[PDB]
């Protein structure tokens, strides 16, 4: 009940009722039955200020789900800016794979994400990294279309970091 | 060799012309004939165009396969209902003919991207012959109502092709293929024969009905059929699929396997809700084929069916049988049980058979076939074009 | 009647198609020794 | 929020499962079956069904990431609308007799619809056209209804409003949605899709005319002012673009021009020439719109709701030759508009709800949000 | 210029509805399915056979689309006018059939010049065409009254020889040895095998249309039907036989297996027995492919006639067979009508053909209609907003 709660709270953002949370003693790495932890569900949804807090409060940052995605991961997926680049400014490992092989350029490419692609190649996102399918974040983006993102991972190339 | 297609095609062509001088002689169906057609040859054709490098094979070869399946079938047919006589061509003739392109092309979707244009001739050849005695046996003999044939037609080209595909079955296949895949504007491509097939079967089902009220029914009865079909087929691809997105394979073929399933029950009186209720269980019923017994007759029963015709002719035809004996059950139609029901039982084992039979003449190394890494290729029989 | 006409004509079609393929086998097997 | 789209795997099943069982349920307890020219008759229905799926449904895929929904959610749609359209149309015009006739305007009816969506595809998934076509087709039906107790006129003759309403029922759900791009081969498509609509068009014209010489004149009438407006459309795309050459997309849009500024006088027009002026005069006002409607969100859609609206003034001039009926023919014409705009709020607002899991407008217009694609990660 | 094409056509217009008040008033509803197939074998065979140029699909649909629309109301009127001796005539189902005949003239003949030429340069071309049309056909139906109701000679060997006479006159020197844009594409490819479909299934409408309601039409029907189905298996056989290790061309496939329908034409109503009709469809088909392979190449090299879709092929050589055919059948006594009338009708089409081609080549010749350069031939930009994304 206590940590499904703070887990409910971290989902919806409620900051002040995941703060009594863990006040009262809910572990702050309780995750749901799918493997999201607060973490996980705050990235999801862009609450920023429940991202800051719950890493303050010294959550596990490269805690993966069952689907092996990191908070990086899906705040890539769902294309949240500014949880990416919070994430990435507290050690996010922006070269994470999951179970499958995907990288969060890979899961920002395929989803047209253009900023969230521009900010993890500055910060040295190896974009050679492929999937167990043998597929490049520039593969996926020619696949689905992403001709913004096809043209940034290419004009970009090799900066690196 | 490279001359073995034409030299077939050539001959075939002459024994052809032979034929119908030797047996043939000479306007309100008319356009229910264009609209047969119509679903014979854009239809199918650009339904199978699904595949990223095969979409020349898929159109010319359903093509040529309708083309030589037309007049074959003609002559087949109009010596069947002549025993042997000399037989005069009109409309119903050429809907007759149209049909048993019809079946081939089924037949055609269970072995496409793994067979040469000459097997493709030779396929047509036996397999019209197998059809049109079949159908014979099922109309003169049991004189069972099949006037949309989801058993003589749809069930019978399906089980055709299965047997053929599981005699020609390659294991280095069995796991999948780097062909075997789709491609973007291939899909939009494949929409085009989906939509001509939904928008023109009320004809399918109703071209050859008797004029009056069989007619008007078959055409209702399809209608409505369809429409039931088209939503219970979304509905299930996304319950099937991951966060319940759309699958184009699923929405491609399963919106028209209510076409398929109220063929036997198109001309009775069912009535518009029960059209409807033929509709809804074929579009789930192809959607779960798909999704759950294409995987398992390619891994464990070894048999690989290109366009999932299991799905879209076989299981729907079964399932229109077994409605055209149940609406003979509650007084529908005045045909008997056991005639449904032997016709069922006779289009489905002599489809196997049949087969059986010319997927082993197939099998010789005589037809170029493709080796295991060319299917699903144009460029083993085509010239391609440098882009897309 | 009619089944035996189809299936003479079947006959026909692949005893021409089998002597053809039977004579160009043959003429290949002598000629490529 | 999550750009990455919600799943519905539960909404969407179980919303179109109630829908089609509801449907079959009422057809049990409402709808009932039963010559010569069976085959003729069921020839126009057959043509609207070509128009409805073919044209509309490919006249939209010139989108270059959206040609699958389009395709495919123009087909659902026709085929939900055909039977609601049934359903509706027997209960406000009386059990239901299932005709051909029937199922031609019922035909008629889903067209209203998918000409409507083509303002809001590409911003909405599936659930919200499901909506969209249930409020719709109650619309019109209200809306026939409404004249046929007013006016003292048909209920099935009501119907030639349609073009009217489906174009302002189309502009208003788009304005309701939340605000914000081709390629040559679905270009091609969408021409395809534009031909047949146009070929076929002499039959959205007439299928409601019984008299053989009215229907004669009615194809007659539009066949001659679809010719005239093709020709007053690529020749004109020109002019009504920033780069002088032809718009594809304009062309798409154009070529119906002369068939819906006929469409509801061609029955009346009584010489070839008469058709012929009124094409070229919808060809040039729709040059016209294309030049202007954008400075002052479907730029097609709007040209549309133009020529919808020139083709009433144009019957409302043609009917005098063949006052009162002046004001009451105005009066019918702005029952429609205040009808249309009513009910597109409405739906509009019911668009927007949280339930419909509605794209984010981010990702407007992409076949990825509905659709399965390989190589793609998939979930949390 | 800048205004050439929008203001001819808007002329062009003005004159089209000026005549049709002058000259045009108000069995159809048996023959509006026939016509409805024709129309779709005008707008979206013809249109979408052409679409097989890589970067040619917009301007080879929309300018069929052009000429189709601007010629049935020209058609309509020419062929009035010459039918009614200059009076006020009434139109039918008959005159929209035949109408759609003239545009079908006309996008045969400009399939030869297809990526060559401007759209100002397809109107004169709709309308000179129609006239020279339109008067062969009349002297070949109402003078020497010949049997041609598949227009084998007056609408496919004539709108062929048409399109020669333009090109060679159009003839361009930096074109011989071929040009980077002309190729196809995948997708533009099976664009065009919708258009090849198309024609091929509507095809016996085509050809039955104008037939006499009865035996005539029904044996149109037929004979097209199986003429098509034959011309299919030959057309696949020498596509195979001629070409380099034995592979099907695309190019085969899309044309000549229509040339049984162009070859039917004249036989088409004739009592040829299905078997004559499947003999011609296999010689048209296989004439039509070695016209491809072996002829093409020496038109547009030794001849310097270059001709985009092969229409000389598809049209022109068949059309020219079915003319002969129908000669044969008159001989044979499957036909009424004269030998000397039939042999006078495929003389009148390809001479009417090639110096109607000539004069309007050379009003098409001179540099006032925008037509492009050697380097923007087979180009969509040049006339077209093209998408950047293929």
């Amino acid at each position: 009940d206590a940590a499904t709660s703070f887990l409910r709270a971290a989902r919806s953002g409620n900051l002040d009722k995941a703060l009594d949370h863990l006040r009262n003693g809910v572990d702050i790495n309780t995750c749901n039955q799918n493997g999201l932890n607060g973490l996980h569900l705050a990235s999801k949804e862009g609450h920023v200020k429940m991202v800051v807090e719950l890493l303050h409060k010294e959550i596990i940052l490269e805690t993966t789900t069952k689907k092996g995605n990191t908070a990086l991961h899906i705040a890539a997926l769902a294309g949240q800016d500014e949880v990416v680049r919070e994430l990435v400014n507290y050690g996010a490992n922006v070269n994470a794979q999951s179970q499958k092989g995907f990288t969060p350029l890979y899961m920002a490419a395929q989803e047209n994400h253009l900023e969230v692609v521009k900010f993890l190649l500055e910060n040295g996102a190896n974009q050679n990294v492929a999937t167990e399918d043998g597929f490049t974040p520039l593969a996926v983006a020619l696949q689905q279309g992403h001709e913004n993102v096809v043209a940034h991972l290419i004009n970009y190339g090799t900066k690196g970091k | 060799m490279r001359f073995t297609f034409p030299l077939m095609a050539i001959v075939l062509e002459i024994a052809m012309i032979v034929l119908f001088g030797l047996f043939v002689e000479y306007f309100e169906l008319y356009p229910l004939f264009q609209d047969v057609h119509v679903m014979i040859f854009v239809g199918f054709g650009f339904l199978m165009t699904f595949l990223k490098k095969y979409g020349f094979s898929s159109v010319g070869i359903n093509l040529l396969v309708a083309a030589l399946g037309l007049q074959w079938g003609t002559i087949v047919q109009g010596i069947l209902q002549s025993q042997g006589q000399k037989f005069n061509i009109g409309i119903k003739n050429m809907i007759n003919a149209d049909f048993s392109a019809a079946t081939v092309l089924i037949s055609f979707g269970a072995v496409l991207g793994k067979t040469s244009p000459t097997q493709m001739l030779i396929m047509t050849i036996l397999e019209i012959v197998f059809f049109a005695h079949n159908e014979y046996l099922v109309s003169e003999i049991f004189k069972a109502s099949d006037i949309g044939a989801s058993m003589t037609i749809h069930a019978f080209g399906a089980y055709f092709g299965l047997a053929v595909a599981g005699i020609l079955y390659r294991s280095g296949l069995r796991k999948g293929h780097e062909n075997e895949e789709s491609a973007y504007y291939s899909d939009l491509f494949a929409m085009i024969g989906t939509l001509f097939l939904w928008m023109f079967w009320p004809s399918f089902n109703s071209a050859i009905a008797e004029p009056g009220d069989k007619q008007c029914r078959a055409i209702v009865n399809t209608y409505f059929s369809l429409a039931a079909c088209v939503l219970t087929a979304f509905a299930f691809s996304s319950l099937v699929e991951h966060r319940g997105k759309l699958n184009m394979v699923h929405i491609q073929n399963a919106t028209l396997a209510g076409g398929v399933a109220v063929g036997t029950c198109a001309d009775m009186a069912i009535h518009p809700f029960g059209s409807m209720i033929i509709g809804s269980i074929a579009g789930m019923v192809s959607v779960l084929g798909y999704k759950f017994l294409t995987p398992l007759f390619t891994t464990k029963l070894r048999i690989h069916d290109t366009c999932g015709v299991h799905n879209l002719h076989g299981l729907p035809g079964v399932v229109g049988g077994l409605a055209g004996i149940v609406a003979v059950a509650m007084g529908a139609s005045n045909t008997s049980m056991a005639m449904q029901a032997a016709a069922l039982g006779s289009s489905i084992g002599t489809a196997v058979v049949g087969g059986l039979m010319t997927g082993l003449i197939l099998k010789l190394p005589l037809w170029g076939q493709p080796s295991d890494q060319n299917c699903y290729d144009d460029s083993v029989y085509w010239k391609v074009p440098k882009t897309r | 009647a009619p089944v035996v006409i189809i299936l003479i004509i079947l006959c026909v079609m692949a005893g021409i198609i089998g002597t053809i393929l039977l004579i160009s086998y043959s003429i290949r097997r002598l000629i490529k020794a | 929020s999550s750009k990455y789209p919600r799943s519905v795997r539960r909404c969407l099943p179980l919303w179109a499962l109630t829908l089609e069982a509801a449907l079959i349920l009422l057809f049990y307890f409402f709808t009932h079956y039963d010559q010569k020219g069976l085959v003729a008759s069921y020839q126009v229905g057959q043509d609207l069904t070509v128009m409805a799926a073919l044209g509309l449904g490919f006249l939209t895929s010139n989108f270059r990431r959206h040609s699958w929904s389009s395709v495919a959610f123009n087909l659902f749609m026709l085929a939900l609308g055909v039977q609601w359209a049934i359903l509706l149309d027997g209960f406000l015009s009386q059990k239901v007799v299932i005709t051909l006739f029937s199922i031609r305007l019922a035909t008629m009816s889903a067209m209203s619809v998918l000409i409507s969506a083509g303002a809001v595809l590409g911003k909405v998934n599936l659930a919200q056209l499901v909506v969209m076509v249930l409020v719709e087709v109650t619309a019109l039906g209200t809306l026939r209804m409404v004249i046929s107790n007013i006016f003292n006129t048909d209920y099935h003759m009501n119907l030639r409003h349609f073009y009217v309403f489906a174009a302002y029922f189309g502009l208003t759900v788009a304005w309701c949605l939340p605000k914000p791009q081709r390629a040559t081969i679905p270009s091609l498509s969408a021409m395809l899709g534009a031909l047949f609509l146009w070929m076929f068009w002499p039959s959205v014209n007439s299928p409601l005319l019984r008299s053989p010489i009215q229907r004669k004149n009615a194809m007659f009438n539009t066949y001659y002012a679809l010719a005239v407006s093709v020709v007053t459309a690529i020749s004109g795309s020109s002019l009504a673009h920033p780069q002088r050459k032809i718009s594809m997309t304009y062309v798409h849009s154009a070529v119906l021009a002369g068939g819906v500024a006929v469409g509801t006088s061609c029955h009346l027009i009584p010489s070839p020439w008469l058709a012929m002026v009124l094409g070229l005069v919808a060809g040039l006002i729709s040059i016209g719109g294309a030049k202007c409607l954008p400075v002052c969100i479907s730029v097609m859609h709007s040209i549309f709701s133009l020529l919808g609206l020139l083709g009433e003034i144009t019957y409302i001039v043609l009917l005098v030759l063949h006052g009162f009926q002046v004001l009451l023919s105005i009066g019918e014409l702005s029952l429609a508009i205040v009808i249309a705009l009513t009910s597109g709020l409405l739906t509009g607002l019911l668009l927007n709800l949280k339930i419909w899991k509605a794209p984010h407008v981010a990702k407007y217009f992409d076949d990825q949000v509905f659709w399965k694609f390989p190589h793609l990660a998939v979930g949390f």
